DNA sequence: TGCCCCCCCTTCGGTGCTTTGCACCGAAGGGGGGG
């Protein structure tokens, strides 16, 4: 005698009603091994029959297990999820072995269909109705509806998942001594007992779980470790990913390098200093899925190079809470950085990395500052604290940029490590005017037909240029004026613009930009000693800037 | 035997469905140990991914506060959330409480647990606690009584309300008393030690309503002492060629507030193409324009007045040195109160705890003065300011906020 | 030729000030992974 699983309420959506979709053409070996797995489904109870008056249906189709001779039914519910109320997920992430903690005793559970051990809400199953051929539409044929819950169903996960935990309570409450982490049907039990006490409690926990109609079978109990759990290798003291397959085809098109890209990021949580840059960059582009790319000479360089770190095998350590969490950054260059989460020196937690190219001028200062927050949040997911962290920044360098910005910058508790490269500003504009210096009133100005323009400066020593500029903007020749400035000024100069957008990018100290003409302008400041930069309205009859604003207009 | 008073949403919305963001080890904790204690209670129960809407949750101490404070951001579910005004269950707003020397704030927010809730109304409520590591999926709850931080909580207590603080108010009739969500705003003219009399008198006053986080926390406000921040003119000498061109740029922008500045005096000092530390003297025309514009600064800006049914506006400048301006308007230009604050806790080291700080400061000082709560232009980035913000917020309230990056190409309210 | 969740990379359209150019951002579509 098994307890009723309580039945979800579940309605469709206001004003609409259940789907009429019919069916497509199925191959015949398809329509044959789907009519044995529905008589199957009869017999348990988890089909009825009876549907004459039920205008409604949905497409079915079957495809195999991952590498097993099993098909699976699936559903094509699209209709129905767009006419069925909206579920508010109760998952909200994925558990990651570097947050596990060290157990003497390890169990892996796996429930045996799992959606079909779930009774679905009465009022429903209407609207599951489905048909399938029997011969080739030569007889109508069997139609059904689901009994419990179905797969491609939108509610079928957050029903299973949330049903699952309210089984799994009364257990979680009457054993403090156990760790369970639930994900669907795949259940991890781990315990610091004596693994035959923990072999009593996980069948107390098969009879719990078969007491509510969830079997738990022995061809998915994995007792002896490694545990294969998420797609990773759980040992006694350290896990490790399972294998990865790189594709060394020599034509490579464009969603062979997007499976490409996409290994070497769930290989980057363990395998130190992966890198995708050069390669992404082959994928951006109006690219069709097919058409071949060649590898670029520095796409190869860093595929070889992800090679070398994938050939030998890497593990990382489980999580010690009587021990502070370490981050340490490195900056891989181009924008690209990886980091390692560690609690004891060469015991790597996990690793990961961050590319994330956001804005179109930055400089490596901000980047660092995004990495860390991209950790914050990480850490915070998996072990709830924020880790110490380990800069290749100076302090100095720091406290400089995060006392003269104008936005409200922060970074937690670190300390700095001497990992070359380092992390500093290449440039630093005064405060105030250098006496001595040459001033460049500077200024530029472009037609918004024509897209012709002209851009140059007028100094305090008579110094002038102007020079026409053809298909630019208003922008481009006020950041142009700029370069002009720099260019033709000694090592000490101050330049007084009234252009509000190129003083906003050059004070924000960027490194690298996507614009040419702004890395040519930061090339140029990283020469100069000493930078003034000051702003003054325009038409308003000031300095040489009435002067320059009459040349260039 | 209470009745549910029935809540609708305002036609043509949806109910809020946020999602709730990671939390730490202490707050998942303070979190799981509350929501047990409100489930025995039946303050709150279990539902499951059949309701669609859910509210952030997380918790937070409050000022010198040692236990944990469950805070729900329902800044989504209220402006959903009918305004009761057009119910007629809003509060006024008294224009005395900003005039008292002393102000004491009361968490009065445990007694919104008594009154039960409209039950086509909880669904609303939802809200989902995260675990570490993902170890479980979502727990999800809903609220069965008046839940803290719903604007919709004082408005259905304040019938209540206003019969528990009856004998009180009658017996001091020159303390003036302010009710804003969770807290109680209490101010009078009265001496400190006599002031803090009769705060305690209010709360055993309410525990005669008890009988029948804690009430036990009280924090002082002096409205009386507030000052302003104004835009101010520098007083030099010797005026290089960049001092001048700064000042007018200064003055051009601050002409878009007083209409009455003038500029064309000081820029005919800027006529030739001179070194920017070249120093000029004064002309007689500019002499007067000088003067006259720092008088024009010392009177009000015309026509600026608080409009009960406009949105307040707070923007922020960051001014470096543990120094932050800040200004409070409705529309542009027209400034109903301008600041600035100093040596905030986190000054000279963390600059998102003083951020925290200066908006909690302002928020504060916009309820007792207008009774809103203002949405704020932040000076920070919206990654940089999401994850470290909860871990320095000491309010029962969070108000709505944007994010802007406007660099400082004119130093104005600070010099 | 289904469902739900998480991650990164690229693209594209909407939004608001740098203004009618340029910058930022969230959604979406590609990939990886899980059940
Ligand atoms: N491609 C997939 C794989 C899984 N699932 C969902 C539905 C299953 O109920 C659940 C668990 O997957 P299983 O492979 O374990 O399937 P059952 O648990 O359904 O069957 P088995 O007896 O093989 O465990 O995950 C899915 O929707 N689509
Ligand atoms: O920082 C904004 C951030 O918060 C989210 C979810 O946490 O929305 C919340 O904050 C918004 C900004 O005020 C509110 O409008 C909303 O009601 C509230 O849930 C995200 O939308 C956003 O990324
Ligand atoms: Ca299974």
């Amino acid at each position: 005698p098994i307890s009723p699983i309580e039945t979800v309420p579940v309605k469709l959506k206001p004003g609409m009603d259940g789907p009429k979709v019919k069916q497509w053409p199925l191959t015949e070996e398809k329509i044959k091994a789907l009519v044995e797995i529905c008589t199957e489904m009869e017999k348990e109870g988890k089909i009825s029959k009876i549907g004459p008056e039920n205008p409604y249906n949905t497409p079915v189709f079957a495809i195999k297990k991952k590498d097993s001779t099993k098909w699976r039914k699936l559903v094509d519910f699209r209709e129905l999820n767009k006419r069925t109320q909206d579920f508010w997920e109760v998952q909200l992430g994925i558990p990651h072995p570097a947050g596990l903690k060290k157990k003497k005793s390890v169990t892996v559970l796996d429930v045996g269909d799992a959606y079909f051990s779930v009774p679905l809400d009465e009022d429903f199953r209407k609207y599951t109705a489905f048909t399938i051929p029997s011969i080739n539409n030569e007889t109508p044929g069997i139609r059904y509806q689901y009994n419990v819950l179905p797969q491609g169903w939108k509610g079928s996960p957050a029903i299973f998942q949330s049903s699952m935990t309210k089984i799994l309570e009364p257990f979680k409450k009457q054993n403090p001594d156990i760790v369970i982490y639930q994900y669907m049907d795949d259940l991890y039990v781990g315990s610091d007992l004596e693994i035959g006490q923990h072999r009593t409690k996980i069948e107390e926990l098969r009879q719990h779980l078969l007491r509510w109609g969830l079997t738990t079978p022995d061809k998915k109990h994995q007792k002896e470790p490694p545990f294969l759990w998420m797609g990773y290798e759980l040992h006694p003291d350290k896990w490790t990913v399972q294998p990865i397959v790189l594709p060394e085809k020599d034509s490579w098109t464009v969603n062979d390098i997007q499976k490409l890209v996409g290994k070497l990021n769930w290989a980057s949580q363990i395998y130190p200093g992966i890198k995708v840059r050069q390669l992404s960059k082959l994928l951006r582009g109006t690219k069709a899925l097919t058409e071949v790319i060649p590898l670029t000479e520095e796409a190869e360089l860093e595929l070889a190079e992800n090679r070398e770190i994938l050939k030998e095998p890497v593990h990382g350590v489980y999580y010690d809470p009587s021990k502070d969490l370490i981050a340490e950054i490195q900056k891989q260059g181009q924008g690209q950085w990886t980091y390692q989460i560690y609690q004891e020196p060469f015991k790597n937690l996990k690793t990961g990395k961050y590319a994330r190219m956001r804005g179109a001028h930055t400089n490596d200062v901000k980047q660092l500052t995004e990495a860390v927050q991209k950790i914050t949040t990480e850490s915070i997911v998996i072990w709830g604290k924020t880790p110490k962290f380990k800069l290749p920044i100076q302090k100095e360098t720091w406290e400089t940029w995060w006392t003269e910005y104008w936005q409200a910058t922060w970074i937690p508790e670190w300390e700095f490590v001497n990992t070359p490269p380092l992390v500093k500003l290449w440039y630093q504009l005064e405060k105030e005017p250098i006496v001595g210096a040459e001033t460049f009133y500077v200024d530029g100005a472009a037609n918004r037909e024509t897209k012709l323009g002209k851009a140059g400066y007028v100094t305090n020593k008579g110094r002038q240029k102007v020079v026409p500029l053809t298909n630019t903007t208003n922008q481009k020749t006020e950041l142009q004026a700029i370069y002009l400035a720099l260019q033709d000024s000694g090592l000490e100069v101050n330049i007084v613009t009234n252009s509000q957008y190129a003083l906003g990018i050059i004070q924000a100290q960027p490194d690298k930009s996507e614009s040419e003409l702004v890395n040519q302008i930061i090339e140029q400041l990283i020469k100069k000693e000493k930078v003034y930069l000051a702003w003054v309205p325009a038409h308003k009859g000031i300095g040489g800037n009435e002067q320059v604003d009459k040349l260039v207009s | 035997p209470i009745e549910t008073v029935p809540v609708k949403l305002k036609p043509g919305m949806d109910g809020p469905k946020v999602k709730q963001w990671p939390l730490t080890e202490e707050k998942i904790k303070a979190l799981v140990e509350i929501c047990t204690e409100m489930e025995k209670e039946g303050k709150i129960s279990k539902i499951g991914p059949e309701n669609p809407y859910n509210t952030p949750v997380f918790a937070i101490k409050k000022k010198d506060s040692t236990k944990w404070r469950k805070l729900v951001d329902f800044r989504e579910l209220n402006k959903r959330t009918q305004d009761f005004w057009e119910v007629q269950l809003g509060i006024p707003h008294p224009a005395g409480l900003k005039k008292k020397k002393s102000v004491t704030v009361l968490d009065v927010g445990d007694a919104y647990f008594s009154v039960p809730l409209d039950e086509d109304f909880r669904k609303y409520t939802a809200f989902t606690i995260p675990s570490i590591n993902n170890e479980t999926p979502g727990i999800r709850y809903q609220y069965n009584v008046l839940p803290q931080g719903w604007k919709g909580s004082p408005a259905i207590f304040q019938s209540s309300m206003t019969k528990i603080l009856e004998p009180f108010k009658k017996q001091n009739p020159d303390i003036v008393i302010y009710q804003y969500m969770d807290d109680l705003y209490v101010g009078s003219d009265l001496e400190i030690g006599q002031h803090r009399t009769k705060i305690e008198e209010l709360r055993q006053h309410l525990l005669r309503w008890g009988l029948t986080p804690f009430l036990w926390m009280g924090y002082e406000l002096h409205p009386d002492k507030w000052t302003v921040q104004p835009i101010v003119l520098p007083e030099k000498d010797s005026w290089t060629v960049n001092d001048i061109q700064k000042l007018v740029g200064k003055l051009n922008w601050a002409s878009q507030i007083y209409p009455g500045i003038k500029v064309r005096q000081l820029s005919k000092l800027l006529r030739g193409t001179k070194a920017l530390t070249e120093v000029i003297p004064l002309t007689e025309e500019a002499e007067l324009e000088l003067a006259e514009n720092r008088e024009i600064l010392k009177e009000p800006v015309h026509g600026v007045y608080y409009d009960p049914s406009k949105d307040l506006i707070a923007e922020i400048q960051k001014q470096g040195q543990g120094q932050w301006t800040y200004q409070i308007y409705q529309e542009p230009f027209k400034n109903l109160k301008t600041g600035k604050y100093a040596r905030m806790r986190g000054a000279h080291t963390n600059d998102v705890k003083q951020l925290t700080e200066a908006v909690q400061k302002i928020t504060t000082e916009s309820i007792v003065i207008w009774g809103k709560t203002p949405k704020f232009k932040l000076p920070i980035q919206k990654e940089t300011w999401e994850t470290w913000w909860t871990e320095y917020w000491q309010a029962t309230w969070i108000p709505e906020w944007e994010f802007v990056n406007t660099p400082p190409l004119v130093k104005l309210w600070y010099q």
